[PDB]
């Protein structure tokens, strides 16, 4: 036998976690969702019985790219209620759950094999909008049926890329370009490498109220695929798409809450290896926005403690896409390190981040800035992290804080002054209501003697850490680090003189590299301040 | 009246001499931390509260509220000043 | 320079923290300062034991007392000061400077930073034990005992010249001799490679055939042997190793007669007390009310920083190091079975038991007990390691004796206590709480994919607890002694004693024949569930 | 007196099926033990009771010191019995 399912089952047992981290006894069943052409799971999501419903998988196949389906559903113990679909039905326990042993699971399911799935493809992208006319009096029986029509004339779409000369349309399976986009995605990544197209339509076709929902389309575009492979993802991703704002607007009227617009979304949620595709319903209420932002963290199996779903964190994918940043600044250097060998176990950042360092913002700070770019690639760990709308502060902006709480008098606020670890944490405080733990040296060496402090904390918080000392400020993202022969070393993200957005000059001079114990001084003290983020989401 | 106390040690010297205070809890605590950082021989404007377990402390809410919030436990340690 | 010290000063971290154990109020008494001595090998600058002590017992009279319970290659060589306020008893050629920040951090980098001349060292022991079981006779008038005793100790220094001590196996013999006719690398056969709890030369002490209160202390002195020992080497640490015991034995006789029990023997006990890479040597009186007793443990424990947790200086806890020294419980016992391997290799990490044990297999005791004594056997490999580690004194209980406590805790019925039925973990963990008071853990699996699956929470056991695991199931009870993990790979090894009946006490059938060696992860059947007991230990001297 | 209540929990089921009790605090543990297995329908006889952090639990002592000593969330375990 070999038509073996492959699956992540670590990964389905933290989903599974992450449903239960809702409670404080109905029962719990679950859909599979993957790409049933390798034979292999992406998406295991659990569900109350409440909530196994045709209704509700179709909110979730919406939800995910083009080229995952249904594939079969689960069955714990033998006490849940389950969707007829799919070809398997997955045995599990409640007990193989709770203590999550991979050898029970793969001796009550035979047919599957363990393997630890990964990302793959690059994403193609397009923005779309399309006008919804509602016949007042049963508005959600029209716009159900638009979604139908929609759905039907979208074969007759074409995107097409103007700079590469790259065309996704309709095809005759022998006019199909074999391995059309493999120099597009070789060694690709859906969070980041993008093929943006522009979506046209055919010209040979097309009181009350009227609805205009303009979005994003984003269809994985793999290795070894040809132009029809491509097509057909296409026009699945934006039946998807439109069948995803469909819900949500019959899901807002039922509710009272009339037609409202909606917001395309992207995201790439913790530990998944496809992006989630969303409408978001942008013209609630902010608690009826959190509410619902809360029930698709169950719907999908996602964290209760740390947001996902916040537009603060939402992938900007296509060109248009409005960001809470600035599109000039690179996002997470560190990710795109080259070859580095661990001398022992590492821990890094648990989350994005932008690098902020000298004459970035139309200000030379050659000497005194170190500390308030620190401050701010922390600011932006808050702000991708779904902690926070506001933006960036400028160092006026920080340095006035400091000033508000009378802690550097008004001189400051027009100032090249210096501040530190403590002041950082004070203007944190301050705009963010942000807790600060602190690790106090006395030599660059006790910061190396106690390296188990800082993994520890960004295996709990993540958030970067800032180092003073020695006259300097650097920002750490991580540590390497050999309990057994002592040998320690630094992810240290240098806010020291980038000056030109450029990746591999970053990572082949000094700044962003894994620095050893060598590097802290053995003569000054230092601080190191470690952001603590908040308890909502 | 009803008064707070907290015991304050200083990081900075080997020593780790501390000074036990016992204030009013409607003493702003910006006071305390002056005072403690002034039987150190140590300026105040240079120094800083965390807690013993780490946290920062803001100095700018009365004695009473960082009594609740921390606990009695601080370390006085001196700020670092660091325009690279 | 030229003359850099070595020292392992985490370990001297440990011993502060050992000795301020016993106030656990810091800044809350009223004491005199601290000061300490450091103790190491002076010959080549490496610093093997710092011995804090609050400033009474700062003197001449309590160091004597402290580098004569040393081993023979260690002597002072400095001492210390904290926070530059400490009384110093003029010695050794150096002085350490310790601050207060510097022993609560534990910062061996601040260490280093004020003692210049010192480069820090994770010491480990080297070389193997000498052993001999020697005699000698004193002789005290009547109202001088006390002002003899001293003298008769002094000039028996001067007459541990004439000794010969001598191995019958291996035609060994230590004596004096002439620099020249000294025989280099002389037992380098036996110290390579060598530890001094485990690998041990006995000899037979011998003199020249020609040449009121009486004393007679009979005990045995042990001195190290190393690699690369000359034979005259060994000569001069034999003679010094006497000495020192002598001296003890005078040192605990005089100030036994000025604290009150007047002239009482001595036995002599050999301890490895935690985390020391030398050996503690010590001469104990025979007789004493136990008021005397207790507070002789608990300042042994103070003078030589040794843990207010961990029971240490027990006469139980005493090294086996000779063949007719005494012993509790070990009978043709052999103590420490999985000690005696190198056939293995790890597969990657690897935790095992902390302390000594017996092991316990069938018909042992007088009585066949065939195959429903496989979980009594283990039981009894349990308990001999709470009085070999100084938990108790009370002997390995015998089948019937187990059967009863059942009984008297109301589990199982009084026909269970005449019986040759089946126990478990569970009937273990009851019978330990009823005769020793003490609290188990579990670790409950339903298959023995899960015993491979939980191993972390073995690993974790040995780490803190070390006790060693019984595990029942599939008809079976084993004990469980070590766990050898790695975490990437995900390869388990188990290592095993085997209740289950071997001939004698013969390691080769023992250590080769499968008894007790490392299983793979595939020893537990995963068609049935396992069960582990994990015996807690106290936390009192 | 009164009332101290345990959650008993079935590891020998994969389903896990746990069992509130609320007994006085005078009653023998025995009885409690003795209650949640004829309930789960496994024999007393050879079940044992383990804490939540798997510390054993002599139940022949009143329900009110298992309380305090170890809490309200326990196990039921089964008891392995082997010679051989």
């Amino acid at each position: 036998v070999n038509e073996l399912w492959f699956i992540d089952a670590q990964a389905m047992f933290q989903n599974y976690a992450n449903l239960r981290s809702f409670s404080k006894n109905t029962t719990i069943g679950g859909f599979v969702f993957g790409r049933k052409a390798r034979k292999q799971v992406i998406h295991v999501l659990f569900a109350y019985a409440e909530d196994l419903t045709e209704s509700n998988r179709q909110f979730l196949e919406s939800s995910l790219s083009a080229d995952i389906e249904l594939v079969g559903n689960l069955n714990i113990d033998g006490q849940s209620q389950i969707l007829p679909g799919g070809q398997f039905t997955l045995q599990l326990t409640s007990r193989m759950l709770e203590n999550r042993s991979i050898s029970e699971f793969l001796d009550m399911n035979v047919m599957f094999n363990n393997e630890h799935v990964l990302m793959e493809g690059a994403s193609c992208v397009s923005r779309v909008g399309y006008e919804w006319s509602l016949r007042a009096g049963r508005e959600q029986e029209d716009v159900k049926s638009a979604a139908e029509r929609l759905s039907m004339a979208s074969f007759r779409f074409t995107y097409l890329n103007a700079e590469h000369g790259l065309v996704i349309r309709e095809q005759k399976p022998e006019a199909a370009q074999q391995k059309y986009l493999d120099k597009f995605s070789k060694g690709a990544v859906p969070y980041k490498d993008v093929i943006e197209f522009t979506a046209m339509q055919s010209l040979t076709r097309d009181h009350f109220t009227r609805l205009v929902t303009i979005g994003e389309v984003v269809f994985p575009a793999f290795f070894g695929d040809s132009s029809l492979d491509l097509y057909k993802r296409s026009r699945e991703a934006f039946n998807r798409r439109a069948n995803n704002t469909m819900m949500v607007t019959v899901n807002g009227i039922r509710a009272g809450r009339g037609v409202t617009t909606t917001t395309s979304a992207t995201y790439l949620p913790p530990g998944w290896v496809s992006l989630l595709h969303l409408q978001l319903p942008t013209k609630w209420t902010d608690n009826e926005q959190r509410n619902y932002r809360i029930r698709l963290h169950k719907l999908f199996n996602l964290p209760s403690s740390k947001p996902v779903l916040r537009l603060s964190q939402a992938l900007a994918l296509h060109s248009e896409s409005a960001r809470l940043t600035n599109k000039k600044l690179i996002r997470e250097p560190h990710l795109s390190i080259t070859n580095y060998q661990p001398v022992g176990e590492i821990t890094t950042v648990n989350g994005p981040y932008n690098y902020h360092h000298y004459m970035q913002d139309g200000i030379d700070d050659s000497g005194w800035g170190s500390a308030y770019r620190s401050f701010q690639t922390i600011w932006s760990w808050f702000i991708l992290n779904g902690y926070t709308d506001k933006p960036v502060p400028s160092h006026r902006e920080i340095q006035q804080a400091l000033v508000d709480i009378q802690d550097k008098q008004a001189k400051f606020v027009g100032s090249r002054q210096w501040i530190g670890s403590t002041e950082i944490s004070f203007v944190l405080n301050e705009l963010l209501k942000l807790e600060c733990r602190f690790i106090a040296t006395n030599s660059g060496a006790e910061v190396v003697e106690r390296v188990r402090e800082l993994a520890r904390h960004f295996e709990t918080s993540g958030t970067p850490v800032m180092i003073g000392g020695n006259m300097l400020a650097h920002t750490i993202l991580g540590v390497d680090f050999n309990d057994t022969t002592g040998e320690t070393k630094f992810l240290v993200l240098d806010p020291h003189y980038t000056g030109s957005e450029d990746i591999k000059t970053i990572t082949s001079k000094g700044w962003c590299a894994w620095k050893p114990a060598s590097f802290w001084s053995k003569d000054h003290f230092y601080n190191m301040v470690l952001p603590q983020p908040p308890s909502d989401a | 009246g009803s008064k707070v106390t907290f015991k304050i040690t200083l990081t900075s010297d080997p020593k780790l001499p501390f000074k036990v205070l016992s204030v009013p809890e409607s003493t702003p605590f910006t006071a305390v931390l002056k005072f403690a950082a002034e039987e150190f021989k140590v300026p105040a404007a240079t120094s800083a509260i965390i807690t013993n377990d780490g946290v920062g402390v803001n100095p700018a809410q009365p004695a009473g509220n960082i009594f609740l919030k921390h606990g009695s436990e601080l370390r006085l340690i001196p700020r670092d000043r660091v325009g690279g």
